[PDB]
C-alpha cells in the first residue's frame, strides 16, 4: 500500500523542515543587522574589487 | 464500600517476549526503539559531534593567545623591555583629579 | 563566517537597545512635563464646549 | 492621555494619516501568529463539541484563520499609527521645550574617578 | 439660599442614615428612600430658580420619574418577599450565608 | 489634628519619648476603634454591655501594642544612641507583637506579631530615611 | 466623552443645556451669563490643567 | 522550619479567611458598615484637606 | 418570559451603558445607571425562589443608595460653578463620595459584602452579566474624572479589595462566590491604576471579561456550582479541562499567559509614580487569589474525583454546547501574552 | 537559535500526528538529533560571545546548560516508557509535550539577552512541572508538594519582578550586555539591601538554600522520574545562572549582604548531607545531596571570583548529570517493588552484576572521585573559598567526608549484603534503562576528559 | 442506518460552507487588494518610497 505508507512516515518532514526554517530566520535576523558591517575601528578595511560585501 | 477495580498484578514482562529491551509491548516497536535509540545516541551524536567538538579550533582564542605571548616575549626580550608592565593603560591618557 | 560577523551585529544590537533605553527615559520625563504643566499633547483634560453659548440679543440688556 | 490632542477625530479607527505609515507585511509573525489561534480555535471547537480533530469542518478552521489574519492585520495599522504619534509627540514636545531636555556632555574615563571595590 | 441648602443637605444625610441603619420593616427604609429623592428634587428645583436657568427644569421631574420606578420595583420585590416569608422583615432573608 | 500624629517628626529618636509614647497609643486606640466598630456591626454580640466590653478590649490592647512599641523604640534611640536605626523599631514592634500575645494568651501570636510588626516598623523607619512615598500623587 | 458618538455624528442630545450659559427658553438669560462666557472662552483650546 | 515559614503562613491566612468571610448574610449589618466606612472617609477628608 | 418582555428588557440592560459611556451630561449617566440596575432584577428574580428574591433586595437596596448619592453629588456640582459634568474646580468631598458610591455601586472593598450573595443566589448566565456588563458604566464615569481622584482613597480601596476578595474566595467551596470575590480583586487591580492610566484599566477589563465569560460557559454546560460539581468533569467533558486549567492559572496571573498582563503593565505603570509598597503587596496577594484556582484545578483535572452510576447515561446522550465563542475567548484569553505591545498601547 | 527552537517545536506536531506506535522512536530519534544540532554553540573561536538578535545570545556559561537540557530531553522520554504503558495515547503524548515545552522554554531562558524574558519562562517552568507532579506521581502528598513548589517560587519571585522594573525605570534597559558597560557603584543604603534581597531570594530559593529547601524533597519524592531528573538538572540551575547574570549590578553589596547566605550554605552543607545519613528514603537521600551540593554553589557565586564560578559551572553540569543518573538507578528498582524505601532490597549485586557498576560509578561521582569533574569544582570552590578565609576548610572537609560515608552507605546497604529471597520479582536490567545510565555516564567521562568546556566565562 | 435518533450534522448543511468559504475568499481579496493599495499610498506619499 502507498497511503497507508505516507499517512504515516510523512511526519518525518517536520523537524527537519523546522531546522531549516530555523536558519532562515537567523539569515532574517543577520540582515537586519547590517548597520557595522566593515565599519568597526576593528575589522574595518579597504574593500577587495568584486568583493560587493564584507559577509550577507 | 464503595466500587473500584482491584489492584491489578505485577506481570512478568519477559514470560510472553524474553527478548524484551523494556521499550514497548510489542516487539518490532520494541527491537526499533532500541535500534534507533542506540543509533541516534551512540553512533550518531556521542561520536559525530564528539569530533565537531574535538576539532573546534582555537577554542575561546586559546592557540592565539599562546601564540601571541611567544610573540611579545620574544619581541621583549630581544628590545630590553620587561614581560609585563605594572600599569595597563598609560598615563598619559590618565587625568587624575587635581586635588587640593 | 565569522569572527567579524558577530562583532558587528553586536554593535548594531548595542546602538538599538541604548537607543530604546535613551527613548524610554526620555517618554518618562516628557509624560511628566505635560502632565504638570499642562503643555501639550498629551494630558489635556476636557473643558466645557464652546458653540453651545447663545450669543444672540437676550431679552434683557445686562447679560 | 493622547484622547485631547489636536486632530482626535472621535472613534475613528483609520485616521488617514496613517497612510503614510509602512504598512505590515502579510507574512508578519504577528498574523501569521494569530493564523495559529485561528486553527487551534478550529482544533478547540472541535474537541469540545467531541468531532475529529484536523479532519472536521476545514471550511469552520479556514473562516477562523481568515477572521483572526483580517483583524490583526488591521488592528496592527491602528498600533503602528499609535507609536509612531507618540513618538511624533515626544519629539515635538522635546524640540519646543529643549531647555527642560538638554545634552549629555558626557566625560570620559579618564577623568572619571570609579572607585575600585576588591574581591578579597 | 445657603441655610436653605445646608438644610436640605442635612435633611438627605439623615434620610441617608435612616436608610443605612435599618429596622425589621423594609418599607420605612424605602420611605426614605423617596425622602432623599424629595430633598434632592428640592435643591435642584431651588438652585435652578436661584440660577434662572430655566433649561435645567426638565431635570428634577425626570429625577422624580426614575424615583418612582425604583420604589415601583421595590413595592414589587417587597409583595415577592411577602409571599415568601409572610412579612416584610429583614432578618428573614438571611440564608445566602451559606 | 494631624499636626499632633505629625509632632512624632518634629525631633528625631531618643526625644521627647513621652510624646511619642502618648501619640502611639492615641493611634493604637484609634485603630482598636475601628476594629472595634468593624467586630462589633459584623459578628455582633448577644448584648450592648458585650458589644462594649468587645470594644474596650480590643482598644486597650491595641492601645497598649502602640504604647510598647513607641516607648521601647524612644528608649533603643536614647540608650544605644543610634536614632536613625530601622533595628530599634524592629525591637519596638517586636515588643508590641509581644504584648499582642500577652493579651491574646498565645506565644505563636507573639513570635509571629514581633516578626511581622518588626518588619513593618523597620520599613517604616527606612522609608522615613529614604523618602519612600506610600500614597503618591499621579506624576508620571 | 467616553463614547463621543454624538461628536461623530454631529448631534446634541445632552450637551447644549449643559451650562448656564446655553440657549434658554425665549432668549432668556441665567444669572451669571457673562461671567460663564468668559471663563468658558478663555479655557478653550488650553486644557483644564492650565486653565485652571 | 516547618512550623515557622509555611504552617505559620497557612495558618495566618486561614484565620483571617475565617475572620473576614464568616459573615450573617444580614444586610442591616452590611449596611452598618457601608456607614462606618462614610464616616471614615468624611474623617479622613476633614483632616487631611478642608 | 415572552419575547416581547425579553427585548424590552434587554434592550434595556444594554442600553443603559451606552447612554452613560456617550453622554456628556452626569444627569444622564445616572439615568443609565437606574436603567442598568432597573431592568437586571427581573432577569435575576426570574426563577422565583426565595434565594433569588433577597438577591433581588440586597442588589436592589444597594444600588438605590448609590445611586442616590450619585444624584447628591451631581447635585452639588451643580449648586457649585452652575455646571453639571465635574471640572478642576470642584470639591474633594463631592468627588470622594462619588467615588465612594461607584465602588459601592462596582462592589469594591469594604463595600462588597453583597456581591457574592447576590451572586450565589442567582442563575449563572446573570452573574455574567452583572460581573461584567454592569461594571463598565461605573468605570467609565470614573475614567472621566480621573484627574480630579484622590490617590489615598482609591489605593485603600484596592488594596482592601485584593486582601478581601484573596482571604474570601481562599475558603469557597461554591464557585458563584470564588469569581464574585475574583470580580472584586480584579476590579481592585482596575482602580489601583485608573489615576495614573485609565488605558490600563480598560485593559484589565477587557481582559477578565474574556477571561470568566468562558469559566461561565463551562459552569453553565453542566451546570455546575461548586467544586466536587466541577470534579465530575473528567466523566462528563474531559475536552474542557485544558480550557479551564489555563483560564485558572491565566485569571492567577502566570506566565505565559495573558493574565499576567495586567498585573504585570499596572504595576511598571505604578512604579513610574513611586507605588512600590502598594504594588508590591497587591501581587503578593494575588499569589494567595492564584492558590485557590490551583487548588481548584486540582479538584478538576489534576487528580480525578469520584462520579457516580447516573453520568453513563450523560456519556450516553449528545451535547449541543458550547458555542464557538467559548474556544475564541478562552484561547485569545491564555495564548496572547506574545501580542501584548498591541494590547497595552 | 531559533534553528534549536522550531525542530524542539515542530517535535509537538511530531507527537500529536504520529501512530500511537511510532510515536516514542520519532520523538526520541530527533531529540538526539536537536541535542546534536545544539553542539554548534561551542563554536567559540574568540572572546566575543555569540549574539544572535536582540533576544538570543548564548555565553559560555548558558551554552553547557543549553547542551545539557537538550541532551536530557530523550534520556526523560526513554525512562518515561516504563511508566505510562498502561495509560492511554493521549495521555503519553501530554507527558511528552509537557516535557518538550520544559526544553523550549529552559533553552529560551539560558540564551535570553534581557531579564524580563528570563523571568516570564522561568515562571513558565512550573506549569509543565507542577502538570507532571501532580498528574503521574503515585501518592497523595503530589498535591501538597506541587503547593510548596509553586508558592516558595512565586513568593520568591514578585520581588524579583519588582525589582527589575526598579533597573528598567532608572536604566532603560533590562538589557545583559548594556547593564553590564553602563554601570555605577550601588550606594550603600537600606533601599538598595532590600533590592539585593529582591534579586536574590527567588534564586536561593531555587538552588535551594538550607533554610529554605523543604519544596524540593516532597517534589523530588512525590515526582515521576523525569521530574526528578529535569528538575535536579536544570531547574536549580536556573537560580545559579541568574544570580551570575544578575550580580554585575548589585556591587559592592555583595560583599557584606553576603555573610549570611554564604553561612548558611556552608553550615546547611553539613547538615543535609548528615541528614543523608538517617534517611530511610532513597529519592530524599539524593535530594539532600543534591540541596548539600548547590549550598557550595551558592557560596561560590557570593564571594564571585573567577576560580569560584568556574568550579560552580562545573559542579552544576556534573550534579546535574549524577543527580540524574541516581534518580534513574532509584527508579529501576522501584519499578521492581514499588518502594522507595533503601533497606528492603539490599543485595542486588547477586542480580543485577552490571547495574551495580552504574550504581558504583555514580556514587563515586556523587562523591568527589577525582579526575571527575564533580571533584574539580569543589576543589576550586574549597580553594576560593580558602581564600575568602582559610576555616572554610575545616566545614568543606566534614562535608567531604559525610559525602563519601552516605555514599558508601547507600550503594552497600542497597546492592551488597544478603539478596532478599523473597524478592522474586527482580526482572532482570532492562537494555533501556543500561542505555540510561550508559547515556549520563559517558558524557562525565568526555568532560572529564575535556573540561575547557565547562569552565565559564571566567575561563 | 446506524443511528436511531436520526443526528443533527448528518448531512451537511450547505448555505454555511458556501458562505465561509465565500466570507474566507472575499476577506482573503480584500485584504491583499488594500494591501497593494495601502503600499502605494505610502509611496506615492513619500517619493514613491
Ligand atoms: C495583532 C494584534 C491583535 C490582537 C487582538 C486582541 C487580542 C485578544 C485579547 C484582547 C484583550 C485586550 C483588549 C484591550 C483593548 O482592546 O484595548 C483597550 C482599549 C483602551 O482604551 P484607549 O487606549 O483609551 O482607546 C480608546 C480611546 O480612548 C477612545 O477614543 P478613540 O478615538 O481611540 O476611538 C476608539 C477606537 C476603537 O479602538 C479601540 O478602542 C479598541 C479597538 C476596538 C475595535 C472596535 C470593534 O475607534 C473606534 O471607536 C472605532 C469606530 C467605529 C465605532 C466603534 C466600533 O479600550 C478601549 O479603547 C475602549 C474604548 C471604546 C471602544 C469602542
Ligand atoms: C496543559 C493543560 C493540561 C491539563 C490537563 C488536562 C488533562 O488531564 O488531560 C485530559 C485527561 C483525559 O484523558 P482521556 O480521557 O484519555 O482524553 C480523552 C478526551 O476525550 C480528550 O482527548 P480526545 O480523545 O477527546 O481528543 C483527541 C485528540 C487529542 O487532543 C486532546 O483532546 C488533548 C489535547 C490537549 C492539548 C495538549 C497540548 C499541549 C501543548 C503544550 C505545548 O486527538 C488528536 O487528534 C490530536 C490533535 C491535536 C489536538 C490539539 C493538541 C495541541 C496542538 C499542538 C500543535 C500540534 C498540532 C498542530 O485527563
Ligand atoms: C557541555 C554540556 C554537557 C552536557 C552533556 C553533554 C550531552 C551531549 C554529549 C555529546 C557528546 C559531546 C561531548 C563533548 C565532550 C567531547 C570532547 C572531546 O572528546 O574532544 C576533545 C578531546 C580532548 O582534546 P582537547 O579538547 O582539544 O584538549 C585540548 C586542551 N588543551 O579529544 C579527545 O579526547 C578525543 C579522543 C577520542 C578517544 C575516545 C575517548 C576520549 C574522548
Ligand atoms: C452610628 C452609631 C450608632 C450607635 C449604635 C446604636 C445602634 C442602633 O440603635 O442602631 C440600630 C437602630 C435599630 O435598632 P432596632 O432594630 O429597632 O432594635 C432596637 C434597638 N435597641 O437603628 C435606628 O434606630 C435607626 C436610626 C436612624 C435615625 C438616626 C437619626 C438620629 C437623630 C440624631
Ligand atoms: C486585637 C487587636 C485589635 C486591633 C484591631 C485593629 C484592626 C483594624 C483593621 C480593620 C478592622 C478589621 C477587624 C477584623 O480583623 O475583622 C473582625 C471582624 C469580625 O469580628 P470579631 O470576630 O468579633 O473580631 C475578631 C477579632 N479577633 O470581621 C471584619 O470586620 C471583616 C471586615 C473588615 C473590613 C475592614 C475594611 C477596612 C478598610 C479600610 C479603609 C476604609
Ligand atoms: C520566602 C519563603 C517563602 C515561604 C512560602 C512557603 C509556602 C507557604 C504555603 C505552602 C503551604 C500551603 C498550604 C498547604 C500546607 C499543608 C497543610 C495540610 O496539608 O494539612 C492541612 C489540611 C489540608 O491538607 P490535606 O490535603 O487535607 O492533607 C493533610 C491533612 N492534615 O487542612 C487545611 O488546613 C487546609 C490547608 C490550608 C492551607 C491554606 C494556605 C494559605 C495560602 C498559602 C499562602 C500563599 C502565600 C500568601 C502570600 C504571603
Amino acid at each position: 500500500t502507498l497511503f497507508q505508507l505516507l499517512r504515516e512516515h510523512w511526519v518525518h518532514i517536520l523537524v527537519p523542515a523546522g531546522f531549516v526554517f530555523g536558519c532562515y530566520l537567523d539569515r532574517k535576523d543577520d540582515e537586519k543587522l547590517t548597520a557595522f558591517r566593515n565599519k568597526s575601528m576593528l575589522f574595518q578595511r579597504e574593500l577587495r574589487p568584486n568583493e560587493e560585501v564584507t559577509w550577507k | 464500600q464503595w466500587q473500584e477495580d482491584p489492584e491489578p498484578e505485577d506481570e512478568n514482562v519477559y514470560a510472553k517476549n524474553p527478548d524484551f529491551h523494556g521499550y514497548d509491548s510489542d516487539p518490532v516497536v520494541d527491537v526499533w526503539n532500541m535500534r534507533a535509540v542506540f543509533f541516534f545516541g551512540f553512533s550518531i551524536v556521542l561520536v559525530f559531534g564528539t569530533t565537531f567538538v574535538a576539532y573546534v579550533p582555537d577554542y575561546r582564542m586559546q592557540e592565539w593567545a599562546r601564540r601571541e605571548a611567544e610573540r611579545l616575549v620574544k619581541y621583549r626580550e630581544v628590545n630590553g623591555l620587561p614581560i609585563m608592565e605594572s600599569n595597563y593603560f598609560d598615563p598619559s591618557k590618565i587625568q587624575l583629579p587635581e586635588d587640593d | 563566517d565569522g569572527p567579524e560577523k558577530n562583532y558587528e551585529k553586536t554593535l548594531a544590537i548595542l546602538q538599538i537597545e541604548s537607543e530604546k533605553a535613551e527613548l524610554r527615559l526620555k517618554e518618562q520625563e516628557v509624560r511628566r512635563l505635560m502632565r504638570a504643566r499642562g503643555d501639550g499633547p498629551w494630558y489635556q483634560f476636557p473643558t466645557p464646549e464652546k458653540e453651545f453659548i447663545d450669543h444672540s440679543p437676550k431679552a434683557t440688556p445686562d447679560n | 492621555m493622547m484622547n485631547g490632542r489636536p486632530g482626535h477625530e472621535p472613534l475613528k479607527f483609520l485616521p488617514d494619516e496613517a497612510r503614510s505609515l509602512p504598512p505590515p507585511k502579510l507574512n508578519d509573525p504577528r498574523l501569521v501568529y494569530m493564523g495559529l489561534l485561528g486553527y487551534c480555535t478550529g482544533l478547540m471547537d472541535n474537541m469540545l463539541r467531541m468531532r475529529p480533530v484536523m479532519r472536521a469542518g476545514l471550511h469552520r478552521q479556514l473562516l477562523f484563520v481568515t477572521s483572526f489574519v483580517f483583524a490583526g492585520y488591521f488592528y496592527l495599522k491602528r498600533q503602528n499609527y499609535l507609536y509612531a504619534v507618540k513618538d511624533h509627540d515626544m519629539f515635538g514636545y522635546i524640540k519646543l521645550h529643549p531647555e527642560d531636555f538638554p545634552e549629555k556632555e558626557k566625560k570620559t574615563y579618564a577623568e572619571i574617578l570609579e572607585p575600585f571595590h576588591p574581591v578579597r | 439660599m445657603p441655610s436653605t441648602f445646608f438644610n436640605l443637605t442635612m435633611a438627605f444625610s439623615l434620610s441617608l442614615l435612616g436608610t443605612l441603619m435599618f429596622r425589621s420593616h423594609l418599607m420605612s427604609t424605602l420611605l426614605c428612600l423617596e425622602g432623599m429623592v424629595l430633598s434632592l428634587f428640592i435643591m435642584t428645583s431651588v438652585t435652578s430658580l436661584n440660577s434662572n436657568s430655566m433649561s435645567s427644569m426638565p431635570i428634577p421631574i425626570t429625577i422624580l420619574v426614575f424615583a418612582a420606578c425604583e420604589a415601583a420595583v421595590g413595592l414589587a420585590l417587597l409583595v415577592k418577599v411577602s409571599n415568601t416569608y409572610g412579612t416584610d422583615y429583614v432578618q428573614n432573608l438571611n440564608l445566602l450565608q451559606c | 489634628v494631624k499636626r499632633f500624629f505629625e509632632s512624632y517628626h518634629e525631633v528625631p529618636d531618643g526625644t521627647q519619648c513621652h510624646r511619642k509614647t502618648y501619640i502611639t497609643t492615641a493611634l493604637g486606640g484609634i485603630c482598636g476603634i475601628i476594629g472595634s466598630a468593624y467586630s462589633v456591626s459584623l459578628n455582633p454580640a448577644d448584648s450592648t454591655l458585650e458589644a462594649v466590653a468587645r470594644v474596650g478590649r480590643y482598644t486597650f490592647t491595641a492601645a497598649a501594642i502602640g504604647a510598647m512599641f513607641g516607648l521601647t523604640t524612644c528608649v533603643s534611640a536614647q540608650v544605644r544612641e543610634k536614632p536613625d536605626d530601622p533595628l530599634n523599631y524592629f525591637i519596638g514592634g517586636c515588643a508590641g507583637g509581644l504584648t499582642l500575645g500577652a493579651r491574646t494568651h498565645s506565644y505563636g501570636t507573639a513570635a509571629m506579631g514581633c516578626v511581622y510588626m518588626g518588619t513593618a516598623a523597620a520599613l517604616f523607619k527606612i522609608g522615613k530615611l529614604e523618602g519612600w512615598e506610600l500614597f503618591p500623587t499621579p506624576k508620571v | 466623552p467616553f463614547l463621543d458618538i454624538q461628536k461623530k455624528l454631529g448631534i446634541s442630545l445632552d450637551r447644549h443645556f449643559m451650562f448656564l450659559s446655553a440657549e434658554q427658553p425665549y432668549k432668556n438669560a441665567a444669572r451669571c451669563h457673562a461671567f460663564e462666557k468668559e471663563w468658558i472662552e478663555c479655557a478653550h483650546g488650553i486644557g483644564g490643567t492650565r486653565a485652571k | 522550619l516547618e512550623k515557622t515559614i509555611p504552617k505559620s503562613t497557612s495558618t495566618l491566612h486561614t484565620n483571617m479567611t475565617t475572620l473576614t468571610t464568616n459573615q450573617k448574610g444580614l444586610i442591616k449589618l452590611y449596611f452598618m458598615s457601608f456607614l462606618i466606612n462614610i464616616i471614615l472617609i468624611i474623617i479622613l477628608y476633614s483632616i487631611n484637606l478642608e | 418570559m415572552n419575547p416581547i418582555t425579553l427585548a424590552i428588557i434587554y434592550f434595556t440592560i444594554f442600553l443603559g451603558p451606552v447612554i452613560t459611556m456617550s453622554s456628556t451630561n452626569l444627569m444622564l449617566m445616572w439615568v443609565g445607571l437606574e436603567f442598568s440596575l432597573l431592568a437586571i432584577i427581573p432577569m435575576l428574580i426570574n426563577k422565583k425562589n426565595p434565594r433569588s428574591t433577597e438577591a433581588a433586595t440586597k442588589y436592589f437596596v444597594t444600588q438605590a443608595t448609590a445611586s442616590m448619592i450619585i444624584l447628591l453629588a451631581i447635585v452639588l456640582n451643580y449648586k457649585q460653578l452652575g455646571t453639571w459634568m465635574f471640572q478642576q474646580q470642584t470639591n474633594g468631598l463631592i468627588l470622594n463620595m462619588t467615588l465612594m458610591a461607584l465602588s459601592m455601586k462596582l462592589g469594591l472593598a469594604p463595600f462588597h459584602f453583597w456581591l457574592p450573595e447576590v451572586t450565589q443566589g442567582i442563575p449563572l448566565h446573570m452573574g455574567l452579566i452583572l460581573l461584567t456588563w454592569q461594571k463598565i458604566a461605573p468605570l467609565s464615569i470614573l475614567i472621566q474624572i480621573y484627574p480630579l481622584l484622590n490617590s489615598t482613597i482609591i489605593l485603600m480601596l484596592a488594596i482592601t479589595s485584593i486582601f478581601m476578595g484573596a482571604w474570601g474566595g481562599l475558603n469557597q467551596t461554591q464557585m458563584r462566590k470564588i469569581m464574585a470575590y475574583s470580580s472584586i480583586a480584579h476590579m481592585g487591580w482596575m482602580l489601583a491604576i485608573l489615576p495614573y492610566n485609565p488605558s490600563l484599566t480598560l485593559l484589565n477589563l477587557m481582559i477578565y471579561i474574556i477571561l470568566t465569560a468562558p469559566m461561565f460557559m463551562a459552569l453553565m454546560l453542566n451546570n455546575s456550582m461548586t467544586i466536587n460539581s466541577i470534579s465530575l468533569l473528567w466523566n462528563k467533558t474531559p475536552a474542557m479541562l485544558t480550557m479551564i486549567s489555563l483560564m485558572l492559572l491565566s485569571l492567577g496571573g502566570l506566565p505565559p499567559l495573558t493574565g499576567f498582563l495586567p498585573k504585570w503593565i499596572i504595576i511598571t505603570e505604578l512604579m513610574k509614580n513611586n507605588c512600590l509598597i502598594m504594588a508590591t503587596l497587591m501581587a503578593m496577594m494575588a499569589l494567595l487569589n492564584l492558590f485557590f484556582y490551583t487548588r481548584l484545578i486540582y479538584s478538576t483535572s489534576l487528580t480525578m474525583f469520584p462520579t457516580n452510576n447516573n453520568s453513563k447515561m450523560m456519556t450516553h446522550q449528545t451535547k449541543t454546547k458550547p458555542n464557538l465563542m467559548f474556544s475564541t475567548l478562552a484561547i485569545m484569553s491564555t495564548m496572547t501574552l506574545p501580542l501584548a505591545p498591541q494590547l497595552i498601547t | 537559535m531559533l534553528k534549536i527552537i522550531l525542530p524542539s517545536l515542530m517535535l509537538l506536531p511530531l507527537t500529536w500526528l504520529s501512530s500511537p506506535k511510532k510515536t516514542w522512536t520519532n520523538v526520541t530519534s530527533y531529540s538526539f538529533l536537536i541535542s546534536l544540532t545544539s553542539l554548534t554553540l561551542l563554536w567559540q573561536t574568540d572572546e566575543n560571545y555569540k549574539n544572535f538578535s536582540n533576544m538570543f545570545s548564548s555565553d559560555p556559561l548558558s551554552t553547557p546548560l543549553i547542551i545539557l537540557t537538550a541532551w536530557l530531553l530523550p534520556l526523560m522520554l526513554m525512562a518515561s516508557q516504563n511508566h505510562l504503558k498502561k495509560d492511554n495515547n493521549v495521555l503519553q503524548k501530554l507527558y511528552i509535550s509537557m516535557l518538550i515545552s520544559l526544553q523550549i522554554l529552559l533553552i529560551m531562558t539560558f540564551s535570553a539577552t534581557e531579564l524580563i524574558m528570563f523571568y516570564i519562562l522561568f515562571e513558565a517552568t512550573l506549569i509543565p512541572t507542577l502538570i507532571i507532579i501532580t498528574r503521574w506521581g503515585n501518592q497523595t502528598e503530589r498535591l501538597n508538594a506541587g503547593i510548596y513548589f509553586l508558592f516558595y517560587t512565586l513568593i520568591g519571585s514578585i520581588p524579583l519582578l519588582i525589582a527589575l522594573i526598579l533597573i528598567q525605570n532608572h536604566v532603560g534597559t533590562l538589557n545583559l550586555m548594556i547593564l553590564s558597560f553602563t554601570t555605577h557603584t550601588l550606594d550603600a543604603s537600606w533601599s538598595n539591601n532590600l533590592l539585593w534581597l529582591a534579586c536574590m531570594m527567588a534564586f536561593l530559593i531555587k538552588m535551594p538554600l538550607y533554610g529554605v529547601h523543604l519544596w524540593l524533597p516532597k517534589a523530588h519524592v512525590e515526582a515521576p522520574i523525569a521530574g526528578s531528573m529535569i528538575l535536579a538538572a536544570i531547574l536549580l540551575k536556573l537560580g545559579s545562572y541568574g544570580m551570575i547574570r544578575i550580580s554585575i549590578i548589585l556591587d559592592p553589596l555583595t560583599k557584606y549582604m553576603a555573610y549570611p547566605f554564604i553561612l548558611l550554605s556552608l553550615w546547611g552543607m553539613i547538615m543535609t548531607s548528615s541528614i543523608c545519613l538517617r534517611q530511610t528514603d532513597l529519592k530524599s537521600l539524593i535530594a539532600y545531596s543534591s540541596v548539600s551540593h548547590m549550598a557550595l554553589v551558592i557560596a561560590s557565586i557570593m564571594i564571585q571570583t573567577p576560580w569560584s564560578f568556574m568550579g560552580a559551572t562545573m559542579l552544576m553540569i556534573a550534579h546535574g548529570l549524577t543527580s540524574s543518573l541516581l534518580f534513574c538507578l532509584a527508579n529501576s528498582n522501584y519499578e521492581r517493588i514499588h518502594s522507595r524505601t533503601m533497606i528492603m532490597a539490599r543485595g542486588l549485586q547477586m542480580v543485577f552484576p552490571l547495574m551495580a557498576t552504574w550504581w558504583l560509578m555514580a556514587s563515586l561521582a556523587n562523591l568527589a572521585l577525582p579526575p571527575s569533574i564533580n571533584l574539580m569544582g569543589e576543589l576550586f570552590i574549597t580553594m576560593s573559598l580558602f581564600s575568602w578565609s582559610n576555616f572554610t576548610i575545616i566545614l568543606m572537609g566534614i562535608n567531604i567526608i559525610i559525602t563519601g560515608m552516605y555514599s558508601m552507605y547507600m550503594i552497600i546497604t542497597t546492592q551488597r549484603g544478603k539478596l532478599t529471597n523473597h524478592m522474586i520479582n527482580l526482572q532482570p536490567s532492562h537494555t533501556r534503562e543500561l542505555t540510561l545510565m550508559a547515556l549520563h555516564m559517558i558524557p562525565l567521562i568526555l568532560l572529564t576528559t575535556s573540561p575547557k568546556l565547562i569552565t565559564g566565562l571566567t575561563m | 442506518k446506524f443511528y436511531v435518533r436520526e443526528p443533527v450534522n448528518a448531512k451537511p448543511n450547505w448555505l454555511a460552507v458556501g458562505l465561509s468559504v465565500g466570507a474566507s475568499v472575499f476577506m482573503w481579496i480584500y485584504l491583499i487588494q488594500t494591501h497593494n493599495e495601502d503600499v502605494l499610498e505610502y509611496k506615492r506619499r513619500n517619493g514613491l518610497e
